RNA sequence: GCUCGUAGUUGAACCUGGGCCUAGCCCGCCGGUCCGCCUCACCGCGUGCACUGGCUGGGCUGGG
RNA sequence: GAUUAAUAGGGACAGUCGGGGGCGUCAGUAUUCAAUUGUCAGAGGUGAAAUUCUUGGAUUUAUUGAAGACUAACAACUGCGAAAGCAUUCGCCAAGGAUGUUUUCAUUAAUCAGGAACGUAAACUAUUAGGGAUCGGACGGCGUUUAUUUUUGACCCGUUCGGCACCUUACGAUA
């Protein structure tokens, strides 16, 4: 129940039923595909891609126009991200962390809340190695979280 | 209480029921279509829009963000489908 | 988190039997929950229920049943052993069933017994 | 004292092509009776909302 | 060649919310110390006293200055943080919660052996089933006040998630 804090919290996005049509919200899937690939190339995560989509375009989901999901269209053009977005921004955000610890020291609950971003950090990472994405041994410390920021 | 048909709820005591919550969830957004009158360009707004929309051109506006649906701005139409 | 979705399924159903309450929303739904309360709509435990979709199930009962339960380490079981498993499982062989995942399916100990088929012990009512 | 965490433990749902027989009807084809046609004749053709039977011809549906 | 998109996850964005944390800064009195005056006989404590300070003037009256501490009243059957804990304003720095979304990878998850980060006292003791309050979103609106009229906010009402706590009932229990 959302995980480290403790607060149940039922703020969910909810998706409706007929996983087809949306019909009068018009404009072919090759359309949304392309818009899509020009996003990716531009350099932005499936994520903000999503959000984009919901700003402009006659879309509801990409998994109901087009056959597939955002990250798996990425995927089969291979303009995928290196670190699975939300690995990427959990490294992003332990490096903050850290260099925010290099500053100043004596804060001991933001040490605290680096632990448990790491923490959780390797609970992601263990679940991505298991599913064949990233090659085997991925440390997340400050020799290598570093030398990825970006 | 006591005997209910579950399998058919009313509307209105459906309708105040949270989203997740329905006997098959679903949202309660929607989307709206807006022009700007100096302007003969339909863009169409999700309800609750978290970016700034701009019509197709001319730095206007047409909603702002907030907690919950987007404030349209000002003098606009909206159909809304 | 309990994973056995059939135990929390017969929790809603052994709460509702209790309060005195003539439906439930089994909100995780689920195939052996189907075969299960099929079982016990063939043997009149249950009234009518039906498979709503988002799915979960509303299960209109009689009030005639007394309890729900699954045997959690689902102990395998022949038919020598189902005579001795049904009278220390129930409290009379003539009230309630034994609830059997066999090669011919999920059905009481009284079709096992039809059917000459042994199998798993997964759960029971009376 | 609280939180993170490893060995360990429990780990969501979703997942039975071809041929043969059979009954009912239709559409069509074919043999005969009647009637008509044409052929000098022999003969053949049309011919089941005129009659009768056949078709392992075609189509739909049910059952094995 | 790629399922439901989970009434379990993690992330993104938007408006936010908080006496959560760090660093600086700004104040507020009060206490002590010192100075300048007006002093002019006690002052201080205690149940009574005494030690002590007191014509070089104590305590008191007024005005400044310095130092260290803390943040009254607001202050709650509240808020935030995992815990100890956290109350002056403003600025900076990251982080966090909930809500909404027309946001994404699709088991990543649950639990803790080992281990790791933060740290004078005690003394009377799957639902319950809703309702009344409460605060944080989001939505809706007959209206009063902003409002010279639109925003927007305050008040009232309803819906919806989420959370500290009360009472009733146990759905029971059981040591
Ligand atoms: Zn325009």
């Amino acid at each position: 129940g959302r995980l480290h804090s403790k607060g149940k919290g039922i703020s969910a996005s909810a998706i409706p039923y007929s996983r087809n049509p949306p019909a009068w919200l018009k404009t072919t899937p090759e359309q949304v595909v392309e818009q899509i690939c020009k996003l990716a190339r531009k350099g932005a995560t499936p994520s903000q891609i999503g959000v984009i989509l919901r700003d402009s375009h006659g879309i509801a989901q990409v998994k109901v126009v087009t056959g597939n999901k955002i990250l798996r269209i990425l995927k089969s053009n291979g303009l995928a991200p290196d670190i699975p977005e939300d690995l990427y921004f959990l490294i992003k955000k332990a490096v903050a962390v850290r260099k925010h610890l290099e500053r100043n020291r004596k804060d001991k609950d933001s040490k605290f809340r680096l632990i448990l971003i790491e923490s959780r950090i390797h609970r992601l990472a263990r679940y991505y190695k298991t599913v064949g994405v990233l090659p085997p041994t991925w440390k997340y410390e400050s020799s290598t979280a570093s030398t990825l920021v970006a | 209480v006591l005997a209910v048909d579950l399998l058919n709820p009313s509307p209105a005591s459906e309708a105040r029921k949270h989203k997740l919550k329905t006997l098959v969830p679903a949202p309660r957004s929607f989307f709206m279509d807006v022009k700007c009158p100096g302007c003969f360009t339909i863009t169409t707004v999700f309800s609750h829009a978290q970016t700034v929309v701009i019509c197709q051109g001319c730095t206007n506006v047409l909603c702002q963000p907030t907690g919950g649906k987007a404030r349209l701005t000002e003098g606009c139409s909206f159909r809304r489908k | 988190v309990r994973t056995s979705v059939l135990h929390d399924a017969l929790n809603s159903i052994n709460n509702a039997e209790k309060m005195g309450k003539r439906q439930v929303m089994i909100r995780p739904s689920s195939k052996v929950i189907v075969k299960f309360l099929q079982v016990m709509q063939r043997h009149g435990y249950i009234g009518e229920f039906e498979e709503v979709d988002n799915g979960k199930i509303v299960v209109q009962l009689n009030g005639r049943l007394n309890k729900c339960g699954v045997i959690s380490p689902r102990y395998n079981v022949r038919l020598a052993e189902l005579e001795k498993w049904v009278t220390k499982l129930l409290p009379a062989r003539q009230f309630g069933y034994v609830i059997l995942t066999t090669s011919a399916g999920i059905m009481d100990h009284e079709e096992a017994r039809r059917k000459h088929v042994a199998g798993k012990i997964i759960g029971f009512f009376y």
